[PDB]
């Protein structure tokens, strides 16, 4: 059985860190 | 004593062939399981190594 | 079969051929470029056997044929082995005829002229094909991934090309096209195993060795830690089944393969390595252009399906390229059939339908038409 | 991702029941034609008493 | 033809032997293959179960 | 039973987004 | 019997042994690289009759042993056997005391792993050699040659190595290695004999059938023109005087062995030919070095005494080379001593003196160290 469970949840937290990490650049970004 | 050495011999020949068809089916099954087996542990293995990482 | 005259497409290179019809998302078959011819004397009488075998014909029939690829370091130079590969693959399979639907084929700004035009001349004298369109594949593999800026590097079979795009336009002076590809990395891989016990030469074992190389060999993100350990212990070996029952077992020689990739000293080239010359490609470019291509380096083709290589690559590049910025890849599944998808989604567009050869504009200008229509 | 979810639990519990279930089934199975094997056996050894 | 039938009736009742032997091999291997191999692969997809939980 | 690399890389991935998001609440207190 | 400390160098390959000292210009002898034992089942009492006979002693009494080699297409398997013949020919034939003389043994860069090491390690672990130096035949080639650059063409019992070699400088991604040589030529002449109505099986008759090859047979200089008439007049036939006064006349069959070297697939071998592949490790070289390999084909080792080789190799590259170049072969009386005489050279080099692994470096190391200071 293919890890398509975690493939799908990598893509949650990859959406979740990229969120975050979206707000760290624009947080550091906005000065 | 030939038709009883015939008669052995055809129906062992069937003993034969059940057990050689009984051999060829488990050997289906066996390469199927070991097709599912391969599969199964390549699937896992395959999509592991693409999800070694996260 | 096709309810509409959609162009077929195909991304037919020195390594495999993906077919199938504009629309969709996928190829409908895989062949690889290969046609094969026996190498020995028949002995029975009726067995049927062919003089020449096409694609999948011949890697089956294998055992006792020599098998050529028409097309080498992206250039098709056997036209004639290529026109049955063309029918196998647009017809054969697809149930397609040329005759009535225009067709897409691919390569990159470096790749001598010959190949754009036999491409086209082949479509249009041999099948008959109404119009032909010569894609760089990097347009293609940046439609495929949602971009119209980026690097797009296609570590393929013969070659890399590497070609820059910004904003859909092609920056050729900053192509770096590099004499490595997954062919050299084969010939790296037997001539290690053979340090190991293991030689290959005949072409049998010669696809043997591409077969252990695309289902056991990995890039890993560092190679002098991967190789500290793989040389150490054999946690790291791997089993590989020829097909005769022999076990090859392969170490550090795993990913010493794919790390030509990162050192092309290993097969002769002058060259630091894929990185190096994505690095290159952007820096060949002007400043305003350079930011855009680092923060969307991306793979295509062959050799992108390695483990760790996408991820490899932008630790390798982030480690040239100016630090503050963000040096990013984009990798997705559809790696390596990016380019037939972008094939698929170019051929489609409404605005495409301007930019095809027609039949009638080759005939009255020649072969060499597509380098005045193509790009 | 209710998928995920879906998905790592439809392929642990369908395959582990269905697939240990046919490895025990199977198991009976050959188990009653090894018999089958030994009653050949038994048969061979019937069949030379009977004839001295 | 006794012989000769005796020769098939042991024919047959070597065959069935070697027959007995390969189906009881195919018994155990089909049996050591599918215990080994749903039982350890059916066990690495429970192991999915967990693996890719996280 | 987990596997090392899935567990690990998952909260390596939650992590991004821990360690991004406390970035970018830091940043963006003083940003 | 020797008046120096200098090193021993031996050419051990799967046909015939070489040996001598370091700094003489030919070896002491050659043997057959044999360990021989009987074959049949002893009547007579107090005859003598060893377990295992080694090199001529295997050779003498072969009437009744089974002859067996240690080394298989270059690499050692029977280290025990090769034992035999290290002791043998150090000790009774160069009449030496390994534990007293550093000693050069020798393999192809390419040659698996395993036979370096086991050279490295048998002769400081079961001899107490105070020194070693595995040697790269290529090197011992060019030096018994009087070059630093060409292609080295040592065609010979095991393998073809055919690699290309640039001012001292190694060009690895143009060897074009090959798994066709003199040990499979002989056994083509015992089947093309067998249909002229000569059968041979046992190990005599492979000898004899060794015997014949190394005298009667030859390349010449058009294989289709000599055939032409050899296949249809006696007056191209030479007859060979087996050991049991029978005659064995000889035809066209006389050179079909040695045209296998051209034609691999007489073997049931997918192979360009070493003339060809000898073009392709010119040609792989860049353009810069091309010119120098075309004027510097070298030979090596057996079946470059062939009468006829020298000069179809030539003729087999002026023809597939380009016009202004002067192709030439290297093909001096040196040839099958080039790399034993090179071996001499290479362990009396001054600036080799650094390169030899002492014993005690040998005791802390292991046997990986052949890797560390040798190649
Ligand atoms: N898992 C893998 N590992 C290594 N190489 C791969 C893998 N998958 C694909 N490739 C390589 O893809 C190459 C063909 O790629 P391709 O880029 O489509 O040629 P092109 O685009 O120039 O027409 C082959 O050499 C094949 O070995
Ligand atoms: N007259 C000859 N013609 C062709 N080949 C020869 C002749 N005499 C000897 N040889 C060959 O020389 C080979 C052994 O020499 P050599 O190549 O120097 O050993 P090594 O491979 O270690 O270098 C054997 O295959 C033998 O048959």
């Amino acid at each position: 059985a293919s890890m398509d469970a975690i493939k799908k949840k990598m893509q949650m937290l990859k959406l979740d860190k990229e969120n975050a990490l979206d707000r760290a650049e624009q947080a550091e970004a906005d000065k | 004593k030939l038709k009883e050495a015939e008669t052995r011999a055809e129906f062992a020949e069937r003993s034969v062939t059940k057990l050689e068809k009984s051999i060829d089916d488990l050997e289906d099954e066996l390469y199927a399981q070991k097709l599912k087996y391969k599969a199964i542990s390549e699937e896992l293995d395959h999509a592991l190594n693409d999800m070694t990482s996260i | 079969d096709e309810d509409e005259t959609t162009a077929l497409v195909c991304d037919n290179g020195s390594g495999l051929v993906k077919a199938g019809f504009a629309g969709d998302d996928a190829p409908r078959a895989v062949f690889p470029s290969i046609v094969g011819r026996p190498r020995h004397q028949g002995v029975m009488v009726g067995m049927g056997q062919k003089d020449s075998y096409v694609g999948d014909e011949a890697q089956s029939k294998r055992g006792i044929l020599t098998l050529k690829y028409p097309i080498e370091h992206g250039i098709i130079t056997n036209w004639d082995d290529m026109e049955k590969i063309w029918h196998h693959t647009f017809y054969n399979e697809l149930r397609v005829a040329p005759e009535e639907h225009p067709t897409l084929l691919t390569e990159a700004p470096l790749n001598p002229k010959a190949n754009r035009e036999k491409m086209t001349q082949i479509m249009f004298e041999t099948f008959n094909v109404p119009a032909m369109y010569v894609a760089i594949q990097a347009v293609l593999s940046l439609y495929a991934s949602g971009r119209t800026t980026g690097i797009v590097l296609d570590s393929g079979d013969g070659v890399t090309h590497n070609v820059p795009i910004y904003e859909g336009y092609a920056l050729p002076h900053a192509i770096m096209r590099l004499d490595l590809a997954g062919r050299d990395l084969t010939d790296y891989l037997m001539k290690i195993l053979t340090e190991r016990g293991y030689s290959f030469v005949t072409t049998a074992e010669r696809e043997i060795v591409r077969d252990i190389k695309e289902k056991l060999c990995y890039v890993a993100l560092d190679f002098e830690n991967e190789m500290a350990t793989a040389a150490s212990s054999s946690s790291l070996e791997k089993s590989y089944e020829l097909p005769d029952g022999q076990v090859i077992t392969i170490g550090n020689e795993r990913f010493r393969c794919p790390e030509t990739l990162f050192q092309p000293s290993f097969i002769g080239m002058e060259s630091a390595g894929i990185h190096e010359t994505t690095y290159n490609s952007i820096m060949k470019c002007d400043i305003d252009i350079r930011k855009d291509l680092y923060a969307n380096n991306v793979m295509s083709g062959g050799t992108t399906m390695y483990p760790g290589i996408a991820d490899r690559m932008q630790k390798e590049i982030t480690a040239l390229a100016p630090s503050t910025m963000k040096i990013k890849i984009i990798a997705p599944p559809e790696r390596k059939y990016s380019v037939w998808i972008g094939g698929s989604i170019l051929a489609s567009l409404s605005t495409f339908q301007q930019m095809w050869i027609t039949k009638q504009e080759y005939d009255e200008a020649g072969p060499s038409i597509v380098h005045r229509k193509c790009f | 991702l209710n998928e995920l979810q879906a998905l790592i639990e439809a392929h642990f519990e369908n395959r582990k029941k269905e697939e240990e279930e046919l490895v025990s089934l199977k198991d009976r199975i050959e188990r009653r034609r090894a018999e089958r094997a030994e009653q050949q056996r038994i048969r061979n050894e019937r069949e030379k008493e009977r004839q001295n």
